[PDB]
């Protein structure tokens, strides 16, 4: 298989196009000077995430390819926004599938799903990350962060905005280098040498709560807890997991390309033994996926599907193995927010572990038959793709060759799909691999009205961005470990459009101005995930041949209806079609 | 005019009015699908067809008593969407079926403002022909003439 | 062929010494601890360009050499100016000769030279740059940018300055991460989830003209188009190309160190075939240079010669091939502003392709004879070094080893050049390789007058630098591609020294202050290209041995002459003499 | 004093048997290091109770203060060493001693939520209306810290 290198970057609170037009394109335009590069693909999603996948020719040294891609991106780093840099970018050589999954549950029930995830990240992830041949570690959850949940009604009562919150957190959660007394060069006769310690980073919600935002004209003081709720919480709330229907976290372990499969695994098991003695009470390590014996179940919902609906499909899948195949299934580790492909609020995956091979006798109880029956039972779940598989059509890319745009490329894609549907004698299941457009909330800042009232645009864009998307301010120390501080609106005040007017920004003359005074909004349709192939906007289309015909004829046909597509629409083969 | 979230056949009609499947839209109407089914943002099948430019679906829904002046969660009518995206024939069929040419959304934005901002000059004449209040102002006080001044569109200023 | 690694940065509007002392020296001081390093040379010219070349021993793994250099460059990246990092520092490992040249013309005359340049850079250059075996791609032109051409009269009319224009472009041509409605963590039971779309990057000249600069107190609006002409235009206007006299553009492609010439040239033709079907009407690909068949004609004028003077020398060169050698010459691809020794207004290059070997019978129609007559015809061109070659000497470096300064290294070079002229029996045509010092405008900012008036230094340096040199602000989207936004004065107002006094800066009290009120100027000389060898200032000197005497005798005489130079001046042998 | 330095490092490290021989050998009970800390200071800082007791019996100045005005009662109240706070107060420590910042041991115990120590301090006559250089009493510290258990002790 051709070695592949993936680049990962994230932009908190950014939509798909913002991410593509600020990160993806800039990285792609600097991927030159790379040897033996076959093709390049990328995704920019409304989660605020980019994954650029560069596939290299066979026989290429994956170490050299990663080094060359790592160095090129290092040069493109100053071209990316500060927010993307603060998140840290990753360049990883690895396969697409997992080598093993390390589950962590809590029998006592003293730790919830959120706490279990924070413990595994704060005490297990990094050491497993440095182990022999582990290329990619995926946390099924999120490490804790100092979450500031702002309330807009209290901020308006004290004439404050999220800009003041972010400014005060950076000032009062600082690690100050203050020098020394009697330091070098010293006056002669000096007998005292001592380090000066000014402000240290905060360590508790109590400390963050008494961050002084401002003092009023009558002497009373406004603390950060007077305008927000200070709690520990995850950096993101995208991914949550469950082991046999009970709260769980874990680590997805991918093998680094070229590493030995088993000896790696034993090394993970070795490091895990070093951790177990210092677990809190109730914490326990389970091994739900060890690469017969195991299989996976993919769950994909259409774009615009929430975690609630995805969780419903996962429960139905988990309930099937735990009830109608309990004689065969030992355990089920289910994750929502993470699918085989990547991340998504509409995706999920379930790692199914079987009982010992000897205890399941006959053809009817082995992984082949169990996956066939499971797929048959999940096939009638409405508005969801649910497949079960262990461990042959075509892979087609529709390319925007002349700067047409996303909307025009969508129409051309639908035109190719409609014509391919009229040939059931040839191609079946012709489908796009990406996502469809979803309603999005377009808001326009009136510059004239903003300037007439004396309201800065950056104050407006920070108030909107930090409240409704979240803002990574700086770092703090949680039990001796560096973690992030996040500023965001409490759930209450960022759920429905009328809440936009609840947010106030301070003008140059001290007047509090609501968002309704200088904004206007409308519903429209945009994309939740934007695909690119070889630097150009693209749309992946999957399909296969009809009963009893070779893909060559299949492929040849697809080429032909692509020729009748509008001017400026190209195409290219990728994957196993290349 | 503000329709409520639907069920199943109403969802299939909303999904088909968006994709432009004329044959199934007619099938579902004959089986009693709600012509005023709404999604989470308040868009009816008429909203979706006027957005993506499916003129036949616009006529089939209006045939079945679709609300020509349906409001979404922000006050936007199907005429707002059709005039904003340069769909000429739809703006005609909507106005010919009793669409409010002076409908204002939550911001005071009229279909005249949307057609003026995108430079859709054929549509600005159809709207004016049906009695569009040329001196209508949004929340910021802007008229369609102010839009042409700011945009630099002198063809439009001629028309207005 | 010794393997070489080249670092290339750019600093718009910067002079040679500014580039040398903020970028070049910083990068050089960290270029130690690199294995198998023979020597290192660098050029810092008033183009706002630095080109550091690192040469290694034969047999050095060029891949590894690049990593080491790149890895040492990271030590200097945070120290470089922001304006330099934003251009994208590049490190590449390639031969210095061109493998081929891909020409692009428009047979229909539908597209201007600038239009053809932008299409090649936006739709063709990147895919060629990512092709395996391609070490470096030189664009004969420049990709379009959103050019804001400021008018200082209209700017002063509304109490505005280029700083205000820059601030408005960053505020109104912004890509905002605005968050979501119903985003995680949501209030339980939330159904609506939509991305929030706020400001998006502008995509047209009409949008940039709409940018509101200010609202006058009476209520009228002052837009960007009211103080500036807005157009699509190149990032720089320093490289123009012609194919047989008609407007054209192209890409100069050098082979990566160690790659196969035939296979890489074939892969480039395969990639060009993927983009031809989607060309605009009239566009066509031509191949004026392929590596007998071909030869080049280098044109180099004195320093200070404008692009005008260089075009006339190129015109005489192209006239010679099109008139007197038309029975043997098929095409001439002339490039103004780019040359053999790099890039500059006073340099040029002509790529000449002969007709087939069969239709040039006789030895006087062969490559050497044609180049032989060409140079002889170009012998008597005034103020121009014009020779032609198909593709004895020594390579001498004069080093300032005691920090004597550039002006004293010039005299030490003249004293050595004069003594080399008195020995024609041994040394023939001993001459420098660089450029001579040219007049330059030295402006002095009176700090006391600036502080007395309330005019900040950053407002002054930004106004002068952006108007007279151009400033890269942010990015915009042109037909679905990320491109730069440049801010500069309209040519009309940056041509004569009196135009300095027409530029105003707003003080703290709000009063406009003309540039004449706090500055003074005088004429002086300074280097338009500063050379450095192994970290220290250098001046390259080249010559060849006399007829019959070997190079070691000429080198021995040069070593003796060089030892009579003033104290602090040293020497070393490079290139062909190492 | 050479013995005084060995006593300071022994009191800092909690070596009670080395401290006893140093006391019997005539080491300076009140030897101070560069910052002005006596052996009673460090034993109170590092919570070595019997070193605090042995020192006081051999005539240790219970109210010695460093270059910034901090007494051993300050350090003991700051670091939750409840038993050491009691023996210091019993041996005549100033309950209302202020450092150069006007800060009292009651402030230090209130700041860190050492409630058991706060009660012992007020039992020995700690001025609860004591203000530091910024005018903040122990009551203001409880309101700012959000410590309601302490805020009702002080009332």
């Amino acid at each position: 298989a051709p070695p592949a290198v993936t680049i990962s970057a994230s932009y908190p609170g950014a939509d798909a196009k913002t991410v593509q037009d600020t990160v993806t394109q800039v990285i792609e335009q600097n991927m030159n000077g790379i040897d033996n590069l076959m093709y390049m693909s990328s995704n920019s999603d409304s989660t605020g995430t980019v994954q650029i996948t560069l596939t290299f020719e066979s026989g290429t040294d994956a170490d050299i390819a990663q080094v060359q891609v790592q160095n090129k991106l290092q040069l493109a780093m100053p071209l990316l926004p500060q927010e993307v840099q603060q998140q840290g970018v990753s360049v990883e050589k690895s396969s697409s599938s997992f080598l093993m999954v390390v589950g962590v549950i809590n029998t006592d029930g003293t730790m919830t799903q959120e706490d279990i995830s924070d413990y595994v990240a704060a005490n297990m992830k990094d050491a497993i990350s440095r182990t022999s041949g582990v290329g990619d570690v995926q946390l099924f959850g999120s490490q804790y962060a100092m979450r500031i949940w702002m309330n807009p009604n209290e901020l308006n009562k004290f004439q404050l905005t999220p800009v003041d919150v972010i400014t005060a957190i950076k000032a009062q959660n600082a690690q100050v280098a203050a020098g020394q007394l009697g330091g070098t060069p010293p006056v002669k006769g000096q007998q005292l040498n001592a380090s000066i310690i000014a402000q240290t980073r905060l360590t508790s919600t109590e400390e963050f709560g008494k961050i002084l935002l401002k003092v009023n004209q009558d002497g009373s003081r406004v603390l950060l807890r007077d305008v927000a709720k200070i709690e520990l919480g995850g950096e993101n709330y995208d991914i949550i997991a469950e082991f046999n229907g009970q709260p769980a976290s874990g680590l997805g372990i991918k093998l680094a390309t070229g590493a030995n499969a088993l000896d790696t695994a034993a090394a993970i098991r070795a490091e895990l033994a070093k951790m177990e003695p210092f677990f809190p009470s109730g914490l326990k390590i389970v091994y739900p996926y060890d690469t017969q014996g195991v299989f996976m179940t993919m769950v994909q919902l259409p774009a615009g599907a929430t975690q609630e609906r995805t969780q419903k499909v996962l429960n139905e899948v988990t309930h099937y193995y735990l009830t109608k195949e309990k004689n065969n299934v030992e355990s089920v580790f289910a994750v929502n927010g993470f699918g085989f492909a990547g991340r998504g609020q509409n995706t999920g995956i379930a790692f199914v572990s079987l009982k010992d091979w000897a205890d399941r006798p006959g053809e009817e109880n082995k992984v082949e038959a169990i996956t066939m029956r499971a797929t048959r039972a999940f096939s009638q779940i409405k508005d969801a793709m649910v497949f079960a598989f262990n461990l042959t059509g075509f892979d087609f890319e529709l390319i925007d060759q002349a700067g047409l745009g996303h909307e025009k490329l969508t129409q051309a894609r639908n035109q190719l799909l409609a014509e391919a549907a009229k040939h059931p004698d040839m191609l079946t299941s012709v489908r796009p691999n990406g996502l469809e457009d979803t309603p999005q909330f377009k808001i326009d800042i009136d510059q004239e009205k903003a300037q007439a009232l004396g309201v800065s645009i950056n104050d407006i864009n920070t108030t909107l961005g930090a409240a409704w998307g979240g803002s990574y301010v700086n770092d703090f120390i949680d039990r001796g470990r560096v973690k992030k501080v996040y500023v965001m609106s409490e759930a209450k005040y960022r759920m429905l459009p009328d809440d936009i007017g609840d947010w106030y920004v301070r003008a140059a003359d001290g007047q509090m101005v609501p968002f309704s005074a200088f904004s206007s909004s409308r519903w429209e349709y945009g994309s939740p995930r934007l695909e690119r192939y070889n630097g150009l906007p693209s749309m992946e289309i999957l399909g296969q041949a009809a009963p009893g015909k070779s893909t060559g004829e299949a492929m040849e046909l697809m080429e032909q209806l692509a020729s009748k597509l509008p001017t400026g629409v190209g195409y290219d083969w990728t994957g196993m079609s290349y | 005019h503000h329709h409520h979230h639907g069920s199943d056949l109403g969802k299939k009609l909303l999904e088909a009015a968006r994709a432009g499947r004329d044959d199934e839209v007619r099938i579902l109407m004959a089986n009693g699908a709600d012509v005023n089914a709404a999604d989470v943002v308040g868009w009816t099948p008429l909203h979706l067809a006027a957005y993506w430019g499916h003129l036949e679906i616009v006529e089939v829904l209006l045939k079945n008593g679709a609300d020509v002046n349906a409001y979404d969660t922000l006050g936007s009518t199907p005429l707002h969407l059709a005039a904003h995206f340069g769909h000429l024939e739809i703006v005609e069929v909507l106005l010919k079926n009793g669409a409010d040419v002076n409908a204002k959304d939550d911001n005071g934005i009229t279909p005249l403002h949307l057609a003026a901002n995108r430079g859709h000059l054929e549509i600005v004449e159809v709207l004016l022909k049906y009695g569009a209040d040329v001196n209508a102002q949004d929340k910021f006080g802007k008229t369609a003439f102010d839009i042409s001044i700011n945009n630099g569109n002198e063809d439009l200023a001629e028309i207005l």
